[PDB]
């Protein structure tokens, strides 16, 4: 009995027939009202024409279901009984499932009794009683040209830019974003999810001062690179960079540290790294959909399985929890609902860690 | 079986039974303007304590205020909250009480609206919907 | 109380399922409904989608835990229950204890009614507390 | 009558113990006595030896059931009375209908009651409901010696063309996909599994119109990609090239995309992507064949992984039902029964990735 909730919303929009008349038909309605209602709810579109209960109050009183629906009481009490206007589809589905019930009854019930009727024919009775069932906007990047051919980076986005084990998803977040927190003032709450921050603070500074390739892990630096490290030391600890690294948990480490700081710093981005060993995937992936809804700002979520949508389409929501899913092969595009389909190229080096421009 | 708003009006007769500089702004906000028939005089006994200056507490106030207003204001102190209050919980009950009246504005005129139903009017009686549906869209 | 005014925000937001399964899961609900309300609250917004009362009335009516839970007679009573949808936190960090009441009561009522066992192997009941009372 | 005399005839022959039990296995009777004779009529002659009351009214007496079935009262008669044992079928062909029910009863309710005692499974009431009820011609390939050394394709064939990756894994599901669609007027089915849905279009706009080398991946395109494709952009979703948008689609997830797309649209062929994505592996193989066969139109099923081969005949039979089995690394075919199995001749231009053939 979703029907009750299924019919009374073509008033709230009111063009809540834009998908509702792009989906089902009046038959699904059991009661002689709802059918001949939706039947005369499907004569508008001839022009057309458009949408109003009055265009139906001159329609169900014209073909007299005026005395054959539920009376005046039952007409307006549809506008009065449906709240969540953004459903429709949806929604109208459960009725087709109440009609999936109907898709079986007067099909099987026919056949079940056919051992007392078509007795007789059988091979005829077979292949028929079977063939029945045969149906800029635009929060920054640093290389300004990258908040453009896609257009940000904006409020409420699960911006996923993924790659294989240590290719792009590893340090990609240490590139684009260090121009949203260090360059403009839209601060962060970060999580290192391929290492501790002690190793995730040792990967981004490589970009500044042409440093970390001699290296720092084994030794130190050469004379002129200290006078180039002192020109790269004060844009991390000083900066509004506040990462978190906490071990095997579900998801609560974010929100246990990302609720108090809603009022303090400002929150312009929320940061996320790798996926497949933080202890399936969607109860951790939807934990970021209604988060950018509550905190209200662009967010980065780098997952793992090519990456195409298909190969991360079984190891993550990704297509759904995020319309936007860029990649790291180049930053391969797939599904965008915010800007034009212009593709781009910036060359990657693989040592000093820099995606230097074309 | 207490409804939604009855407690948002109570988001005052407890937030000013325990904090009165979280009650001076109510004078500015909810005059009122109050909803319930006995909940107006309660406010009328709240702001009048702010002038004389004595020991303000959960239960020291609720005796001023003789009888009936105690198996009511005492039952307004058998509650389950605290004194850590937000700026967008202060900007919330702004609508709540004073606007529950506007939920009424789709009842007493429906008596008229639904009496156009009995005369079989659907020409003009099917318009007050816009002066209802798209009246709640503010 | 700490439960008898909870679910409203999940309609008022309505995508307030994230601060729910935040510090919590679908089990922290004794009252026979709230649990499989929340289990019917997860896999629904596990699509999808996000959230609205109706989509909740779906999988409950599906698992016919609306013949088994009761019906719509609560939907209007819980849509109309919350006088401000900013508590939320809260209330999931004040209603924790309410079901946390019995995290070490299950693991203790055990050993008490299980003096009637290790007698036998005696000693060993040390390390059940180490990995059920302790945590 | 049809069941009552059904023991007496083989009491009389008795080497007519075979022709009926062929058509009827031991689980097709009813009355809790005649089967205790029927199954016993099978549980006697195992030497040796063979079958008569002597050895029949003996093993029932051995398994002590002769005082549970009747004793020699209803036993003297059936042997004595039945006039002829020449029909013998019969019986296993006229009382077979009661078994046809005992095969087509328990399934329907496992669908119907799945909507009451279950509900409580979601898609299982949709699909395990659909489980136990059973219980050059020429189609333009578009090349030269892949069209000349293959024959067809004819209707109903289930093909399997595999290779070692990048070379011939996925560089073909676009080739005949624009050589039946952009060849003859029909609405075919072109899938995408390994690769994401429409990222495959930013791969076939690299083959049709040939735009991928200027680069299609650098910003925009050189003054050499323009007067090239719009005189034909009104010929891409107008000429049968449709694409699928769904992740973990098993075998029971796809037939419909050819059940309602051949009845109402067109569908002259079903181009698909590799098995390892469309998710032990032989009954499923007797469902892609039993799909290609159940539609009368050829089907592609690309696979993945001295002198020897067999290493695909090994991984679960496979090589027989999907009759034609090809092998690339290589452009030589390995198995097909249309006639000859000629060495294919094709190309791979990297840039256009196109097939100029000999």
């Amino acid at each position: 009995e979703a029907e009750q909730a299924v019919l009374g919303a073509v008033f709230l929009d009111p063009a809540a027939l834009v998908p509702a008349s792009e989906i089902l038909i009046p038959e699904d309605f059991y009661r002689a009202a709802h059918q001949k209602i939706f039947h005369a709810m499907l004569r508008v579109a001839d022009r057309g024409e458009p949408v109003d209960l009055v265009t139906v109050t001159a329609e169900l009183a014209a073909s007299e279901q005026l005395e054959e629906i539920g009376g005046v009481s039952y007409l307006s009490e549809l506008a009065d009984a449906v709240p969540t206007a953004a459903n429709v589809e949806y929604y109208a589905r459960i009725v087709e499932e109440k009609s999936v019930l109907r898709r079986l009854i007067r099909t099987a019930t026919s056949i079940a009794q056919d051992g007392y009727t078509r007795e007789d024919e059988i091979d005829v009775l077979l292949d028929e009683a079977d063939r029945k069932i045969m149906e800029i906007t635009g929060i920054p990047t640093g290389f300004t040209e990258l908040d453009r051919m896609t257009s940000g980076f904006q409020r409420s986005d699960l911006i996923i830019v993924a790659a294989r084990p240590s290719v792009g998803k590893t340090a990609f977040a240490l590139n684009i974003a260090q121009n949203v927190a260090t360059k403009t003032n839209e601060n962060v709450a970060i999580f290192s999810l391929e290492m501790s921050a002690q190793q995730l603070v040792m990967r981004m500074l490589c970009a500044e001062g042409n440093i970390n390739a001699q290296n720092l892990r084994t030794g130190k630096l050469t004379p002129e690179d200290w006078g180039k490290l002192t020109m790269a030391m004060g844009s991390l600890s000083n900066a509004g960079i506040y990462i978190d690294d906490t071990p095997s948990i579900r998801v609560s480490d974010i929100r246990a540290k990302c609720r108090r700081l809603k009022q303090e710093s400002g929150l312009g981005m929320i940061v996320i790294d790798y996926l497949q060993l933080i202890q399936e995937v969607s109860e951790i992936s939807r934990s970021l959909k209604a988060l950018a809804r509550e905190l209200e700002v662009p967010v980065i979520a780098l997952s793992q399985l090519r990456p195409m949508m298909s190969d991360i389409r079984e190891s993550g929501s990704i297509e759904q929890d995020a319309d936007i899913v860029a990649f790291l092969y180049e930053i391969i595009i797939a599904k965008q609902r915010n800007g034009p389909v212009g593709t781009v190229q910036l060359a990657f080096i693989k040592e000093y860690n820099k995606f230097v421009n074309l | 079986l207490l409804p939604a708003f009855q407690n948002a009006e109570r988001l005052l007769l407890a937030h000013m039974m325990r904090s009165r500089d979280v009650a001076l702004v109510v004078q500015e906000r909810i005059g009122g303007r109050f909803n319930i028939e006995e909940h107006r005089a309660l406010a009328a006994y709240i702001y009048a304590f702010y002038e004389e200056g004595h020991e303000a507490d959960p239960g020291a106030l609720i005796s001023r205020i003789p009888g009936e207003l105690q198996p009511l204001a005492s039952e307004l102190s058998l509650l389950l909250i605290a004194d850590d209050v937000s700026e967008q919980e202060l900007e919330d009950y702004i609508r709540h009480v004073l606007n529950r009246p506007k939920w009424l504005m789709l009842k007493v005129k429906e008596q008229e609206k639904t009496e156009a139903e009995r005369r079989k009017d659907f020409l003009t009686a099917a318009r007050i919907a816009k002066e209802m549906i798209e009246m709640k869209k503010m």
